[PDB]
């Protein structure tokens, strides 16, 4: 900002770019230091009715694990933990560096 | 015909149908000593028959791969070999037999 | 969605070789890390003059702690021991019982500053915001043993710093 | 204050030369301004 | 019976012969430890305190305890050999900043409260 | 139910739960128990002995190809007459999916090192080593990894005290760096937090 | 024998004849929420915190007084359980005093704990609280009535167990407060324990008093020396 | 030693400086976190994640929130949500400045330090201003995160966001081309797929050999699967695609804060459950419910349903895991902490055969090693 | 392979815990007592082990409560008292131990606060 113009213009050369366009010294376009007051909204339990917490308790859904074969107690085709993941696609923003 | 498969250490396979081949009648011989009743060797042997079919079916190796699932088929043959040395380990195992021992009474009981 | 970073061929041409030549005999891109060190040269540096000169800072900064009054003079601190049981690091220690007049205060009230992390979590669990991490943060000691704070010392604190804790509370209590 | 430098440099303080009791013309450190000018300089507000 | 799987020995003969091996080799690296960490002990020294710390376990019945035991002072010698250990690491089993604790019943009765 | 709570998806519990049969199926000899938690994560309680082939077959096995070990640990149980809770998490990312495996050891039984299946889990099978002590069979170099040099004891044991049993200064007639009882000048103060009232009826025990 | 099958959740457990519902859930190891109920003092039924389903019955029964009938279901845990528990703790949270951090009960609140693990977590009560004058009951009972729930399990002890008749209930509806109406000192070698059993801070020890929080303090199990009954 | 990132005895066997052996010596910075952690309650124990990693703070909290989150079977707001992934973005941000400027100055490039750290110092402002801490926040919190963004932080955020390509542009016109850099990198450390995949090797470490994996593509937490963004993938294995590839991530971090910045929603920041979550100062000084739930939770902490889950997120070093092991109480019963510079050090001795002094340190640099979160 | 060992169990050579911690201490198996200011049970279901309380003095500065035992705040866990006994024996360390005290069953009567004749009746309700 304070840079005489044959200063800028020797950075500009020397660096390639245009440096003003793009400046990493913050003068004035930031937000001020001082701010109106907020209003920050309630949240979605914050009803007057049809609000027991018996409906919304999450911890209280929590079960111990299901068991699947306890050892103290057809063709049967074989199986994945998982399907086989897709082939990833090759960014049409730009593929290659 | 490809060049770099993209995967450090991973050789482009030429030939790539042979060996398949190769590998997949090796791991059912090797699972052919297997006791016939034994799960791991039914479930072996009916994904290899699978993949065997799906590489004697398809001439084209872009379609192969697309149809094997399995990921670039250099891959599939590395798959192939490690599942063949997973036959032999097993075969050394015999991990079909009952179950060795049970655990003390409380022993994964959780909480405490 | 994925991009390779190092999957291009050179151009075999006779233009591009000759072009690759000259960069590898006359040093074109050495050149050019020069010419980017010397548009840094002639740039304004980033340094701030301090002391005269500060870094910003918010008003939920964690500085130095300090007990507060209300407007009558009277603490704010009722001994409830919320703040010493959320501590993380164990750095409060509160001693209370009833006051000359029946009132609730506390007669120990210490802050080990070297075992504090500064998290805050004290005047967040504070019912009275008798507790609060002030501004400050030039409160370097010559020795450890300045850094035990007593009750003495953070009531002492609350009175220096008041002025801004107050107002550093009034623009963020609406965000608590 | 000096609006046209950037962030950081457009506040600044000249201490005093004779603080509460000790000679501050070189010895000078950050911890002598008052909390209220505390709250300026450090930019925690815009009014001061 | 009591079902358990050894380590290396299945008796305490395998055991002892280890424990024999092992302290064979402290032995020897004894005086290499006292040059080489310029330690201002002398190598009876050190092979006393070798021959103490030994001594110490020397009343382990179970040859799994035994085989933990060699394997802890394998640790510790390729530990000193490599010099992985500082001369504090060194100096350590010996005490020499300790105040004797009294064994006796009136001085535990004078100094304090603890048996 | 719908904003606080955190969403289900049966499709991966049964896709787990028809994993860990298949698990369970091929491997009789040491399987004990299979889980599918209620996040959807498979666990493969498993018998000591079968740590080298369970772990190879998961490694090897074209429908299971958990080629990544995420991470080897243990848990203190001391009410337990085997103490030690060994864990074993690992990562497929052919068929983008994780799995636990659990077995369990007391202080003199030694567990097989599985160096030869994952080279990761040497550091791991070290660290478990010097926090718990418990002593991995044919690891190629077994020693302390965390801990000082001449450390004893093993401190992640719950009976382990906190701030251990020595500490540290440096001593100006020795001219050297000592170690010593440990005295605090303050205690840590110990807080007994525990509501008397049941939080968890999901979980409630027989009365015995 | 003379032995009765119930029910708790659809567990089979055997009773004798007039067991209450609370003690039959109790056989299972399940503790019903609770204020007024004592063990060790008569059955009042006015908190009704204790409120639980029977299986096909419309209306839910005081756990704490209702005996239980062959071949009763006990729903511990259904819907019309836990929101009448809701209900109740928040009739009683309404009029009760924002008194936590200045309150000797905080660590050790039964109204506390059961308001986190069967009440609700938000207040929709949008009215003034009411507000009693305190009680002179002597210098080892701190009396702080507003932080009262009026549960009246210090009446029956001082009743029953005590051997004293010098408190009771004045007024009713609302306006009902718990103290002896004069100015009289509730002297007797077991009245200490009334601030046991006060479940809130409405009864405290005044030589206690400010001086700890419960979560610091350590416990030690001893024997008491200052007469032979040990 | 400089070049030893922190606190590293790197006990090294060499023939004349040809590196012949590597044996790294761990745990000077070993502090028994774990232990602590046993100690604590689970908000008590959240500070510990942020000096774990003392340059990725906001992404370990998020870790470990996320794992309580799932132990509690609960759900963050989307507003939370959000802030999560922006925050953690600005965190790779930072985390990938540090590292590229640092294995620059132990190669011996030092400029690019000083140019990349006042951005570090921007962002750590960003931070205070959300948290009023500069590095530990301790922001993000098992329900969400502790409070709103002030009035004006978005605007900031933009500003800086649409200036940082022009350094990241400054940073590869010192390095990208540079046939000193090249030479000090090009096939230096090099590790193949099958070897980086047994060895337990994470995040670039992976990516650099070819390997298609990337945790918030696979596994997607919080909003990661409503952002657009590409992988960067090598193709050699070597210490030059991996900064190649953290560099396209410092762009790619860019593309996430600009979607991010645009599509920020309204809403509350914290699970409406105040039996996990703190209620609001007001409703704690008017309700009576209010104030018993903060009191309790402040004291006690909110107890979490018995289970273990091994909750796992793309950190900008690799894979970062928790083992959480809960018994019921409000206090953890075990927590194994994951970090991917425990398998980048353990294989280390592997990737340096054949290599002198000076690769080595190139290897360090390259391997991207904080020591907190190795040694805990 | 299997070598029956046919000794009692000891590890407290492997331990690394000094040998005046393990000789003069005594430790205590037993379930807390409910506290008494509430009327919750939770916390009376399992058996805890717990060290001999050792001296605690104020320190010189700040008169804080300074301590030179490792064990003052060690509390274990265990499902039944057998566990808890053998963990002891195991460690080598004397115990005490204090069988379950469970509260005995009571018979209540809410209708006999209403006694025709009988010294039941209540005066007040
Ligand atoms: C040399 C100037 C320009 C800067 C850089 C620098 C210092 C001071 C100290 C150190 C340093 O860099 C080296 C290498 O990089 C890390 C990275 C670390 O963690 C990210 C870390 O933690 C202890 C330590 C270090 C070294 C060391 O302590 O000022
Ligand atoms: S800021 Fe944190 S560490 Fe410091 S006293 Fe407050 S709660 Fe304790
Ligand atoms: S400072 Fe606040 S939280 Fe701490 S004891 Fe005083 S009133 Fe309670
Ligand atoms: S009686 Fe209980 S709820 Fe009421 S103020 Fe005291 S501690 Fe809080
Ligand atoms: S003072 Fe306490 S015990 Fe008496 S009625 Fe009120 S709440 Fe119940
Ligand atoms: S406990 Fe039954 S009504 Fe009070
Ligand atoms: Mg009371």
């Amino acid at each position: 900002a304070s840079a005489t113009r044959v200063i800028q213009l020797l950075r500009n050369w020397a660096s390639g770019r245009d440096l003003q366009a793009k400046l990493q010294l913050r003068y004035q376009e930031i937000s001020k230091r001082t701010q109106p007051p907020p209003k920050l909204p309630v949240g979605p339990s914050h009803k007057l009715s049809n609000n027991y917490y018996c409906t919304r308790d999450g911890r209280r859904e929590a079960m111990p694990p299901s068991i699947v074969m306890s050892s103290q107690k057809t063709e049967k085709k074989a199986v994945t933990p998982a399907p086989p993941i897709k082939r990833w696609e090759l960014s049409k923003d730009q593929p290659y560096l | 015909l490809k060049k770099t498969t993209g995967l450090v250490g991973l050789a482009v396979c030429e030939t790539p149908h042979e060996r398949l081949k190769i590998l997949y009648t090796k791991i059912l011989d090797v699972l052919g000593q297997i006791p016939k009743n034994a799960a791991y060797r039914k479930y072996t042997e009916q994904i290899t028959n699978e993949k065997l079919g799906m590489v004697k079916a398809e001439p084209d190796v872009k379609k192969l791969e697309e149809q094997l699932q399995g990921g670039q088929i250099e891959e599939v043959i590395l798959q192939a070999e490690n599942e063949l040395s997973l036959a032999r380990k097993m075969l050394r195992w015999k991990p079909w037999e009952p179950l060795v021992e049970e655990p003390p009474a409380n022993q994964w009981k959780w909480p405490i | 969605t994925y991009k390779f970073v190092n999957m291009r061929e050179p151009s075999m041409d006779m233009k591009s070789v000759t072009d690759r030549a000259a960069q590898t005999l006359l040093w074109t891109e050495l050149v050019r890390g020069l010419g980017m060190t010397l548009s840094y040269l002639f740039r304004e540096p980033a340094t701030i003059n301090y002391p005269f000169e500060k870094g910003p800072l918010s008003p939920r900064f964690r500085g130095e702690h300090a007990l507060r009054r209300y407007p009558s003079g009277e603490e704010r601190c009722i001994a409830c021991k919320l703040c010493e049981a959320v501590c993380p690091a164990q750095a409060i220690t509160i001693e209370a019982e009833p006051r000359a007049d029946g009132s609730r205060r506390t007669t120990r009230y210490d802050i080990d500053m070297t075992k504090c992390i500064y998290c805050g979590f004290c005047q967040e669990a504070c019912p009275v915001d008798a507790i609060v991490e002030g501004p400050n943060f030039e409160f370097s000691t010559e020795t450890h043993e300045e850094l035990l704070y007593n009750k003495e010392k953070l009531l002492n604190n609350g009175d220096k710093w008041e002025a801004e804790i107050a107002a550093n509370i009034q623009a963020d209590y609406l965000y608590r | 204050e000096d609006n046209k430098q950037f962030f950081g440099r457009h506040r600044w303080v000249i201490y005093t030369t004779e603080m509460n009791g000790r000679d501050t013309f070189w010895d000078v450190d950050g911890s002598m301004v008052p909390p209220e000018w505390h709250r300026w300089l450090h930019c925690m507000t815009d009014d001061p | 019976g009591t079902s358990v799987k050894p380590i290396f020995s299945r008796d305490m003969n395998e055991a002892k012969r280890r424990v024999r091996e092992l302290y064979r080799a402290w032995y020897r690296e004894v005086p290499n430890t006292v040059h080489l960490f310029q330690l201002d002990i002398s190598v009876k020294q050190g092979r006393d305190k070798v021959r103490e710390m030994f001594m110490k376990n020397a009343h382990v019945t179970d040859p799994r305890v035994v085989d933990l035991l060699v394997i802890k002072g394998k640790m510790e010698l390729e530990e000193t050999i490599n010099v992985w250990k500082q001369r504090t690491h060194i100096m350590r089993f010996f005490h020499e900043t300790e105040a004797p604790r009294p064994t006796d019943f009136l001085s535990k009765f004078y100094v304090g409260h603890d048996p | 139910t719908r904003p606080t709570i955190r969403p289900r998806n049966d499709v991966v519990h049964k896709q787990l739960s028809a994993f860990g049969q298949y698990v369970a199926e091929i491997l009789p000899k040491y399987v004990q128990q299979v889980q599918v938690s209620c996040f959807n994560e498979l666990e493969i309680f498993i018998h000591p002995d079968g740590v080298i082939p369970v772990l190879t077959f998961l490694r090897d096995h074209t429908n299971a190809q958990f080629k990544s070990l995420a991470d080897l640990t243990a848990v203190d149980v001391p009410t337990r007459q085997n103490r030690f809770e060994i864990v074993y998490n690992l990562l497929s990312l052919r068929f983008n999916s994780r799995i636990r495996v659990k077995t369990y050891t007391d202080e003199l039984t030694p567990i097989e090192s599985s160096v030869t299946v994952y080279k990761a889990a040497n550091w791991y099978e070290r660290e478990i080593w010097d926090m718990f002590g418990v002593f991995f069979a044919n690891h190629p170099d077994l020693r302390r990894i965390l801990t000082d040099y001449g450390f004893e004891g093993h401190p992640f044991r719950k009976d382990f005290p906190l701030s251990g049993y020595v500490e540290l200064r440096y001593d100006d007639e020795v001219k050297r760096v000592v170690a010593e009882p440990v005295e605090l000048a303050q205690e840590f103060r110990k807080f007994d937090l525990n509501s008397p009232w049941e939080a968890f009826p999901a979980y409630r025990q027989p009365p015995e | 024998s003379n032995l009765i099958e119930v029910f708790v959740d659809g567990q089979s457990v055997m009773v004798e004849p007039g067991t209450t519902v609370l003690q039959a859930c109790e056989k299972v190891g399940m503790q019903i929420p609770r204020f007024c109920y004592h063990e060790r003092l008569s059955v009042a039924g006015n908190c009704r915190m204790c409120l639980v389903e029977i299986e096909k019955a419309p209306k839910v029964v005081a756990a704490c007084a209702m005996p239980v009938m062959k071949g009763w279901n006990i729903l511990t845990n259904s819907e019309k359980s836990k929101k009448a528990r809701e209900g109740v703790m928040e009739f009683l949270l309404a009029n009760h005093p924002l008194d936590c951090p200045i309150c000797d009960q905080g660590g050790e609140c039964d109204l506390q704990d059961q308001s986190m693990m069967f009440g609700s977590d938000r207040s929709r009560f949008l009215e003034g609280k009411r507000a009693v004058e305190d009680k002179n009951i002597g210098p080892l009972v701190k009396t702080i009535m507003t932080r009262c729930i009026q549960c009246t399990r210090c009446i029956r002890f001082a009743s029953e167990i005590a051997g004293v008749d010098d408190l009771g209930t004045t007024g009713r509806g609302n306006d009902m407060q718990v103290g002896t109406y004069i100015e009289k000192m509730f002297m007797s070698e077991l009245s200490g324990n009334i601030i046991d059993i006060c479940p809130v801070g409405a009864l405290t020890s005044k030589p206690y008093a400010f001086t700890a929080r419960p979560w610091e303090t350590r416990k030690t199990e001893s024997i008491d020396v200052m007469d032979a009954v040990g | 030693h400089p070049a030893a990132h922190g606190v590293l005895r790197l006990v090294m066997e060499l023939s004349g400086e040809m590196v012949r052996k590597c044996d790294p010596h761990i745990g000077l910075l070993h502090r028994g976190t774990e232990k602590l952690i046993e100690y604590k309650t689970y908000l008590q124990a959240l500070p510990y994640f942020d000096r774990l990693d003392y340059v990725s703070m906001m992404c370990n909290e998020q870790a470990y929130s996320l794992a309580v989150e799932k132990l509690l079977n609960i759900q963050p707001p989307p507003r939370a949500q959000w802030i999560r992934v922006l925050f953690g973005e600005i965190t790779r941000l930072l985390n990938h400045i540090m590292a590229v400027t640092t294995h620059a100055l132990d190669i011996g490039a030092m400029t690019p330090f000083f140019w990349m750290f006042e951005e570090r110092e921007k962002m750590f402002e960003f931070y205070e201003r959300v948290s009023g801490a500069r590095m530990h926040a301790a922001y993000i919190r098992p329900g969400g995160v502790h409070q709103d963004l002030p009035l004006g932080l978005l605007d900031d955020i933009y500003e800086f966001s649409k200036n940082f390509s022009f350094r990241i542009d400054e940073l590869e016109e010192m390095l990208t081309n540079n046939r000193i850099w090249r030479n000090r990198t090009v096939d230096i450390g090099v590790v193949t797929a099958e070897d980086a995949l047994n060895y337990g090797f994470s995040g670039v470490m992976l990516r650099g050999s070819g390997i298609q994996w990337d945790l918030r593509k696979t596994q997607p937490y919080d909003v990661y699967d409503q952002v657009e963004f590409d992988v960067p993938i090598g193709s050699r294995g070597d210490c030059y695609d991996r900064y190649l590839c953290r560099v396209e991530e410092m762009r790619q971090s860019l593309r996430i804060i600009s979607q991010c910045l645009n599509k920020m929603p309204p809403g509350e920041i914290k699970v409406d459950d105040a039996k996990v979550s703190p209620p609001k100062r007001a409703e704690m000084k008017t309700s009576m419910e209010s104030l018993i739930h903060h009191f309790k939770l402040y004291t006690e902490g909110y107890q979490v349903p018995p289970g273990a889950t091994y909750t796992a997120i793309e950190a900008p070093k690799g894979e970062f895991g928790v083992y959480l092991v809960s018994d019921g109480s409000s206090r953890p019963y075990r927590c194994k902490i994951k970090a991917p510079g425990f398998a980048h050090l353990a294989g280390l001795d592997k990737m340096s055969k054949g290599h002198m002094l000076a690769d080595v340190v190139a290897i360090i640099g390259t391997q991207d090693i904080v020591f907190g979160e190795v040694d805990r | 392979q299997l070598i029956a060992v046919d000794e009692k169990l000891d590890i407290t050579t492997l331990t690394g815990v000094p040998e005046e911690h393990i000789k003069t201490r005594k430790v205590r198996i037993f379930v807390p007592a409910r506290n008494n200011m509430q009327s919750g049970v939770n916390n009376t279901k399992k058996w805890k082990m717990e060290f001999d309380t050792r001296e605690r003095w104020e320190n010189p500065l700040m008169g804080w409560s300074s301590t030179a035992d490792p064990l003052s705040n060690l509390v274990l866990t265990f499902s039944t008292k057998e566990d808890a006994v053998a963990f002891a024996e195991k460690n080598g360390w004397s115990f005490d131990v204090e069988e379950r005290k469970v509260p005995k069953p009571k018979s209540k009567s809410y209708g006999a606060n209403f006694s025709w004749n009988k010294r039941t009746r209540v005066s007040t309700k």
